[PDB]
DNA sequence: TTTTTTTTTTTTGAGCGACTGCACTACAACGTTGTAGTGCAGTCGCTCTTTTTTTTGCTGGTGGTTTT
């Protein structure tokens, strides 16, 4: 009602765009904007970061995700991390590297 | 909201793109644009339609400038109320989209444009 | 990669600003480093010996490295809210959102304004029986958004 | 860095003890020694500013509405009066909250008054106030008791164990035994 | 200052000569405040952080 | 400097005094170990605690590792026999808990 | 460590201003005009947009007036 | 390192905590010996003091 | 339509869990009594983190501060 914004409904707002029909297609000009990623900070990641990221950039071809990161430093908890979110993306994809 | 920033993005169209507009009142898309390009020119051509159906005159900026250019090139006796010499300090004091119609004036209005560059060759492309 | 990429294409994700700002230095850093290296052909760091072994030619590598430096103004180098804030801005159309927004920084107020909307909409019709065992578990709404 | 420190607070500064001292500025002295030393000596007390308007109705009760509802129900209830029109009086204000929260509060700090005053009115009898003139090393102290029953001094007070109200009895009940009055003081 | 683009608009994806952007009017700015000084140039800028005394990175012209 | 502070840091000489004091959580808020979705469980079950102070322990492993990896030259670590309990002699320590 | 400060020898700017002259200082008749600042400034603004060589208009001195707010 | 040598100075020895309450406990067991400690995480506002 | 006064603060922790003392019956040692186990109540320690994320048109374009 009044138009404001947070911080937490930026997350909310890019996962409901992407949960529609049209937005995958969103997705795709975000594939026309950076085909590439190189996220640092992995284990401070919500789930809806890693929804969104999962719906961008899972197995398209010519984009490339690297998730940096160190599942030993996930001490954010309490703000709204998860290392469990690390897991399932450690579950999800094949290659590793240390 | 939309019709705000659609009217924004028509205000840069009419200072900047004249020859976009004047093919889009005519019907005829441009070649080698991008994908916000085909709810544009028939919201243009309507918004025309519609200042033409209502009081309002039609003219605005890019078709006067473009109407000035051609009552400057065709004259051949100058108009009055014209001054003598015309003097341009700087580079910001012209924006890079009247130098036709300067070129239209300089033909009856002698035109002293000072250019601060700082290089004394030529470095552009 | 199958391509060279510019800088407005590389996607860079931290979610502190300071770390961005830092690492934005630090690659800029690099890239300096690296055009210097690529400019005199010999370097003093075994990574960069490699980098400069890796490629055959060197004058549009530099060239390519040039244009990256004046480029690094306009980097993509964003945190994880300000990216999402740009994709929300950049296709509003197909997320639906609006043009100009105001933020707040924090929502406390918001939030137990709802909180005691919630309190007087469901705590105050009920009777006594039921009023006893909602005081039993918490004294106010303050404490149950505290929970 | 040439420039003299901050030096103490604390300076012996001279005095002169006159010769009627009252009975309500020795009980704001042992109040609060500091407050009376910065207030009344050199007339300096420090004005905080007033709380802000809360947002919301008071759900709970708290701090010093709290306590002013507990003075009043425990003066209330030190003359068997109804209880129920005092709820009534506190429900017509908004001082209580709304529904049956506010008779749950009332209920419990009903019980708690009446707990304490089972114990209050044990032992109370009708005194009146009386007058109070001594002279103690040559100082006159003039000054009034209120409620001075024969069996000696009682008060209630709606609040916890603390050195304070030791101490504001002890001085009343110094200033109470030394012009007669044989008998214990109880808070 | 980099503004970002609108998203829809046709300039943004075609740029030309005379068009108006914000980052290269200011890099040309700096450009003719480096001309412009006759005598003696004084660039200032926070170079430490007043919080944490974090190092503060300049601008990519100085 | 606390330790969600001391990230990504550097140190010389690092003192940990209070790093066994550990902190034993009561609400049942955890993650399932095959879906790895958060799982808010509102009763008082003691499979949920359990499965939340796992969560916990881990937590605390990830906070000791980080501020054990921020010394450069010499650290020092406080370590006493800290019982939780209110039994002063049961026999057993809490040490195990931290 | 010993240490003064600087004085300063001489003045940083003279009297420089850009300044003016300001700084260097029956029921219905003219004679009833309300005297003030802005009346003043709205006749010289008056004298300054009429044009001399054409005739006065009635019309075009009440949509001035109502423009300025005076009464009709 | 190798042959270069550096004294330790007060800004070398960092005290890691977890809480504010044990960190104003050390700030004031620190204080008492005559050494000053600065605190980096301190969160406070300068509008409460 | 006019106008009067006035300087005194207060209050605020409670649930969880152990220590210790007295009562109370069950049962074996020497009908009665001492020891052991448990219930209930008064009294007392203790203890309650950590934090940061931003788009806002420099003069976007009939524009523009100041003197009589």
């Amino acid at each position: 009602r009044r138009g404001e914004l947070g911080f937490d409904d930026m997350l909310s707002r890019l996962d409901s765009a992407l949960r529609s029909e049209s937005g995958e297609v969103l997705a795709a000009a975000i594939r026309t904007r950076f085909p590439v990623a190189m996220i640092d900070e992995f284990q401070d990641t919500d789930p809806q970061q890693y929804r969104i990221f999962r719906r961008i950039w899972h197995h398209q071809p010519e984009t490339a995700l690297l998730l940096i990161g160190d599942p030993k430093q996930a001490i954010y908890a309490f703000r709204g991390a998860d290392i469990f979110t690390y897991m399932k993306a450690r579950s999800e994809v094949h290659a590793h590297y240390t | 909201q939309l019709s705000s920033k659609a009217a924004d993005l028509f205000d840069q169209y009419l200072v900047y793109r004249p020859d976009w507009l004047a093919q889009w009142e005519t019907g005829h898309l441009v070649e080698g644009l991008g994908e916000a390009q085909a709810w544009q020119a028939p919201l243009w051509k309507a918004l025309v339609e519609y200042t033409h159906q209502l009081g309002q005159p039609r003219w605005h900026r890019a078709n006067l400038y473009q109407r000035f250019i051609e009552t400057l090139e065709s004259a051949t006796t100058c108009p009055p109320g014209l001054p003598s010499r015309v003097f341009i300090c700087g580079i910001s004091a012209l924006p890079p989209v009247y130098l036709q119609a300067l070129q239209a004036l300089g033909k009856h209005i002698e035109i002293h444009l000072l250019f601060t560059n700082p290089c004394r060759y030529y470095w552009g492309d | 990669f199958p391509r060279p990429l510019t800088v407005e294409e590389l996607l860079v994700v931290t979610f502190t600003e300071a770390a961005t700002a830092e690492l934005r230095g630090r690659i800029r850093s690099n890239i300096h480093e690296l055009r210097i290296a690529c400019l005199r052909e010999t370097t003093d760091n075994p990574l960069y010996e490699r980098l400069l072994e890796e490629i055959d030619d060197k004058a549009q590598a530099a060239q390519w490295l040039l244009l990256a430096e004046r480029q690094m103004d306009e980097a993509a180098v964003f945190t994880i809210h300000g990216f999402c804030q740009r994709m929300l801005n950049l296709n509003a159309f197909e997320s639906g959102m609006l043009f100009e927004q105001q933020l707040i920084e924090d929502e406390s107020l918001l939030r137990y304004q709802a909180c005691a909307d919630f309190w007087r909409r469901h705590c105050y019709p009920l009777p006594r029986e039921i009023a006893q065992v909602v005081f039993e578990t918490w004294k106010g709404p303050q404490a149950l958004l505290r929970d | 860095q040439a420039g003299k420190a901050h030096s103490e607070f604390v300076q012996p500064l001279p005095f002169t003890l006159p010769e009627t001292v009252p009975l309500e500025t020795l009980q704001r002295f042992w109040a609060h020694p500091v407050r009376a030393f910065f207030q009344m000596r050199l007339q300096v007390n420090f004005r905080t500013e007033d709380s802000e308007i809360p947002d919301t109705e008071p759900f709970i009760l708290e701090g010093l509405s709290r306590y002013q509802i507990n003075q009043q129900l425990l003066n209330a209830l030190v003359e068997q009066d109804d209880a129920e029109r005092l709820f009534r009086r506190f429900r017509a204000a908004g001082d209580l909250p709304y529904g049956a929260f506010g008779e749950i509060f009332w209920e419990t700090q009903c019980q708690e008054m009446q707990q304490l005053a089972d114990r209050v009115i044990a032992c109370r009898q009708p005194g009146q106030s009386m007058e109070i003139d001594l002279a103690c090393n040559g100082v006159q102290i003039t000054g009034w008791l209120p409620q001075v029953q024969p069996d000696g001094l009682l008060r209630w007070r709606p609040s916890l164990l603390s050195v304070a109200q030791g101490m504001q009895l002890w001085l009343e009940h110094l200033v109470y035994c030394a012009s007669g009055g044989n008998g214990e003081s109880r808070l | 200052r980099q503004l970002a683009p609108l998203g829809f608009d046709l300039m943004s994806q075609k740029p030309k000569r005379g068009d108006r952007s914000r980052r290269d009017d200011d890099r040309y700015l700096f450009l003719e405040a480096l001309i412009s000084a006759q005598q003696k140039l004084y660039i200032s800028y926070i170079g430490r952080s007043i919080q944490d005394n974090s190092e503060r990175f300049p601008s990519v012209l100085v | 400097v606390t330790i969600h502070k001391s990230k990504g840091l550097e140190y010389p000489l690092v003192w940990l005094p209070f790093i066994t004091n550990f902190r034993v959580q009561e609400q049942a808020f955890y993650h399932d170990r095959h879906s790895f979705e958060a799982v808010l469980d509102l009763n008082a079950a003691p499979e949920s605690v359990d499965l939340a102070e796992a969560e916990r322990l881990a937590e605390d492993l990830r906070l000791l590792y980080v501020a054990l990896t921020r010394s450069v030259w010499h650290c020092s670590l406080g370590v006493a026999p800290l019982v939780r309990r209110r039994g002063d002699k049961k026999g057993d320590t809490d040490v195990h808990q931290s | 460590a010993e240490l003064n400060a600087k004085t300063l020898q001489r003045l940083p700017g003279d009297n420089w201003r850009v300044t003016s002259y300001s700084g260097l200082q029956p029921t219905l008749t003219p004679h009833q005009f309300p005297r003030g600042a802005s009346p003043g400034t709205f006749l010289h603004s008056l004298f300054e947009d009429l044009d001399f060589t054409q005739p006065v208009d009635p019309n075009w001195v009440r949509e001035k007036l109502e423009l300025g707010g005076f009464e009709s | 390192n190798g042959d270069d040598a550096r004294p330790v100075r007060a800004s070398d020895i960092s005290v890691l905590v977890r809480s504010r309450q044990e960190a104003a406990q050390v700030r004031d067991a620190l204080t008492l010996l005559e050494i000053p400690s600065v605190y980096l995480s301190n969160r406070d506002s300068v509008f409460e003091t």
